[PDB]
């Protein structure tokens, strides 16, 4: 028995062009542990990315939280793209500043 | 108010790469303050929170002394699994355990908890009591007999009505400025047209600590429980939690809906509404 | 602070 993992793509502060803030996307609800998370910039793997310590729901489900220092732009497309064992091909979820 | 203090450990087992991975984080209420990861290039208890880094060597040392034997109990444990379950080397299994205890605004002990799961399922637990067991199944049952035998329920509970109380009171002090704040949600309504004829009002909660929060919708008063879009509670990455909930709403009736806010650092329930 | 086979 497994189960998929939820996506949230956002932002720790309100998104406002050209100030420095921090891009994060949390991995919840999914067993077994292991999961492969990329942040994107313009569809490119951003390399400075941090994670969270393995941890748990009262469910058993895990969770993590991935995240990047990013200044927003108009023009720059950031996004998370997630695999893990349930999903036949990597999740991509986009950025969208009003979810 | 009140607090807990939890452990969770994770042992996942990873045939032909080497032995099971061993990570345990501790937390007291919303905040981690230690980690353990046999994977680490030194394993080692190490802090999480800046209130407990004043803790001496005898702790850090004690506290990894006590991590590596119980690494070595849970690799153990899935050997033992496999067993119970009749299954093969093979596989990649996991346990995951989570113990701890809950105080009220006195420091004295509301609850205990001591829980362990394998593959994502429930196996046993200590109940309520802190002096039986509840096991899933028959596998399960196997080690409650076990336990049973050598008296494991009251070892448990002498932890979590002594040491586990005695703790969390010590770190709460600690880390009172933190642990003891709770930060409100900064709240706000967005209207976003969908069609010419709806639109999505989103209800925001930012900012806010402990994570436990009500975000509801109401139209003319009514929950509106079906219609909401309700988001799970996120990390925003700085100690505080996000969350939001969202109605579809025809246009023009956008001052029929409200969005009610609870939260610990609310000192009455918020009502909010678009502009 | 943290605290038999299964």
């Amino acid at each position: 028995i497994q189960r998929t993992p939820k996506i949230q793509v956002y932002s720790r502060h309100p998104a406002e062009n050209g100030k420095s803030n921090f891009l994060n996307c949390y991995v919840s609800g999914f067993h077994p542990s292991d999961i492969e998370v990329d942040l994107l910039k313009n569809g490119e793997r951003i390399e400075k990315v941090e994670h969270s310590d393995l941890s748990f729901s009262k469910d058993w489900s895990f969770y993590l939280l991935y995240y990047t220092e990013f200044t927003p732009t108009e023009k720059d497309e950031y996004a998370c793209r997630v695999n893990h064992v349930t999903l036949s091909q990597p999740k991509i979820v986009k950025w969208d500043r009003d979810m | 108010g009140s607090h807990s203090m939890r452990y969770f450990y994770t042992a996942m087992s990873r045939p032909g790469r080497g032995e099971p991975r061993f990570i345990a984080v501790g937390y007291v209420d919303d905040t981690q303050f230690v980690r353990f990861d046999s994977d680490a290039a030194s394993p080692r208890m190490a802090p999480r929170a800046p209130w407990i880094e004043q803790e001496g060597p005898e702790y850090w040392d004690g506290e990894t002394r006590n991590m590596k034997a119980s690494a070595q109990t849970y690799r153990e444990n899935l050997r033992i699994a496999l067993r119970y379950y009749n299954q093969s080397e093979a596989g990649s299994h996991i346990i995951q355990v989570m113990y701890g205890c809950d105080v009220g605004p006195d420091g004295r002990l509301l609850r205990g908890h001591d829980q362990s799961a394998y593959d994502g399922k429930d196996y046993i637990a200590l109940n309520e009591d802190l002096s039986s067991w509840t096991a899933a199944d028959t596998a399960a049952q196997i080690t409650q007999r076990k336990w049973e035998a050598a008296r494991v329920a009251e070892q448990l509970r002498a932890y979590l009505e002594g040491l586990c109380v005695e703790w969390l009171r010590r770190y709460l002090e600690n880390g009172k400025e933190t642990l003891q704040r709770a930060d409100p949600p900064k709240t706000h309504v967005t209207h976003h047209p969908i069609s010419d004829h709806e639109a999505t009002l989103r209800c925001w909660a930012l900012g806010f600590y402990p994570a436990e929060i009500t975000l509801t919708w109401q139209r003319d008063g009514e929950d509106q429980t079906q219609d909401t879009e309700l988001v799970e509670t996120r990390p925003a990455g700085d100690r505080t939690f996000q969350k939001w909930a969202a109605v579809v709403v025809p246009s023009g009736e956008e001052q029929r809906y409200t969005c009610h806010v609870q939260h610990e650092g609310l000192p009455k329930p918020l009502t909010l509404r678009w502009e | 602070r943290v605290k038999h086979l299964w």
